């Protein structure tokens, strides 16, 4: 009986057209934000390299920064091109995955750079999310309209408590290579970020909450690391 | 310099982080008292059409009623879009996407008992004092339509039955038919797994109560007509 001219049928098939235009600009950021992911662990994989070992040091964070930024030029210019007339928010946890990681990899890469410092790198910040927005910036090609990629704060705020996750692990690989003076480093960061973050009085912010616990464990094993460093030294904090 | 890791780690980021999220709970706080509001007069409609379970003449007194309360609804609204900014309409969401469903919900079932047919999602943004575009201003969702008329299936499932048992036969083949386009609509739609595929699913288990009811008053040959 219901047949294509049956104005429920009609309906229904507006109703349908409206859910896969969604569903279609989904899945394209989905797969952008994948794509976003695996190379953000890429570039963290790449920075992890960073030891004593002199000529790697600039060329590590030069290949890392040459990186970081074509997914800027690329793959975020994708994301915010495709977000254009869009709610951001609905789309969120489409793309929240690579931003966080993208986040995370490059806040480990300034970590790195504050880390070596000889001179008055030592007085740079992190960059928050209004610096990452600031890099964010794009223009349509040929006036040509300005877009750009928006960086929500608690995105910013959850990628960034991924890099201590990244601290703790350079404290322990420094350990084993006998480089113990990064594991002072890397344990003061620790503090430092654990103090920020118990600074913060969320009401249900969940996903928050479990970070922070877990930042808690992170900051412990590099207090440890540094305990067997000044008791055992270096050689017999490896063995444990 | 007695403290480079200060310099890095900067406080100043997570002071105004916390800022930032004051004044965000702030206006989840503005938000939650006119979705209270809105939850009110819902209810009130749907306790008025609890009558259509045990008294089949006063449907229309029912019906009239919860209009009158969905009335209401459309000056909430309008207060919430006042709290709500462009482009931050799925910041807060959440909020009222529940009671959305339900309103829409209730202002499906009173037209199906007026009238007997499908409210569309353009009659029910009217209704509630909302645009259908985001583009517009604040706006009724489509996906928010599709889940809050897919709640009639189980209220007519309940409702066939007590028509029966009141003595009105023919009341449950209506709804076999109405359900049965409702369904024919949602299978168009081709939805994969997620949210409201899933919602979906559940329809087939009303479609079955429905059926049998039809069943038993059709083999008996009951009838009231």
């Amino acid at each position: 009986q219901l047949d294509e001219d049956s104005p429920i049928v009609q309906q229904f098939r507006i109703y349908s057209n409206e859910l896969i235009m969604k569903h279609d600009r989904h899945e394209r950021i989905v797969k952008l934000s994948r794509d976003i992911t695996i190379e953000s662990k890429r570039i963290i994989f790449l920075l992890h390299s960073i030891d004593s070992r002199k000529q790697n040091k600039e060329k590590v964070l030069e290949e890392a920064r040459q990186r970081l930024n074509k997914l800027i030029a690329v793959n975020f210019r994708a994301v915010a091109l495709e977000l254009r007339d869009q709610d951001v928010y609905q789309f969120r946890s489409s793309y929240s995955p690579g931003l966080q990681e993208f986040i995370q990899a490059y806040t480990y890469m300034e970590y790195l750079c504050h880390e070596d410092a000889e001179g008055e790198n030592e007085t740079k910040s992190v960059s928050d999310w209004q610096a990452i927005q600031a890099v964010m910036q794009y223009v349509e090609e040929s006036s040509p309209k300005k877009f750009q990629f928006f960086v929500d704060p608690t995105e910013y705020i959850l990628g960034l408590s991924d890099l201590t996750g990244e601290l703790m692990r350079r404290c322990i690989n420094s350990l084993g290579s006998g480089d113990t003076d990064t594991c002072l480093d890397t344990c003061k960061a620790l503090q430092h970020f654990y103090s920020g973050y118990i600074s913060l009085n969320c009401q249900r912010a969940r996903e928050l909450w479990r970070k922070i616990t877990t930042m808690k464990q992170s900051v412990l094993k590099a207090e440890n690391v540094c305990y067997n460093v000044k008791v055992r030294g270096g050689e017999a904090a490896k063995w444990g | 310099s007695q403290d480079p890791m200060s310099n890095f780690v900067n406080l100043d980021i997570f002071s105004n982080y916390q800022k930032y999220i004051d004044n965000e709970q702030e206006v989840r706080e503005n938000i939650r008292i006119v979705v209270r509001e809105i939850e009110h007069l819902s209810k009130e409609a749907q306790i008025k059409l609890q009558i259509i379970h045990s008294d089949l003449s006063q449907i229309s007194a029912a019906c009239g009623l919860a209009r009158k309360q969905v009335e209401l609804c459309a000056q909430k609204y309008q207060k919430l879009a006042e709290l709500v900014p462009a482009g931050q309409y799925y910041r807060y969401s959440d909020h009222w996407t529940f009671i959305t469903q339900r309103l829409i919900f209730i202002i499906a079932l009173v037209i199906y008992l007026e009238a007997g047919f499908l409210v569309t999602r353009e009659t029910v943004a009217e209704m509630l004092g909302l645009k259908i575009s985001q583009s517009e201003g604040f706006h009724l969702d489509v996906e928010d339509y599709l889940l809050g008329i897919l709640q009639l299936a189980s209220e007519l499932s309940r409702f066939a039955t007590n028509s029966v048992t009141m003595g009105d036969y023919e009341r449950p083949l209506n709804i076999s038919h109405f359900i049965g386009d409702l369904n024919t609509g949602f299978r168009l739609l081709n939805l994969k797994n997620d949210g409201l595929r899933k919602r979906f699913d559940a329809l087939k288990y009303d479609v079955k109560k429905i059926e049998e009811v039809v069943y038993d008053v059709s083999i008996r040959g009951l009838s009231s007509k």
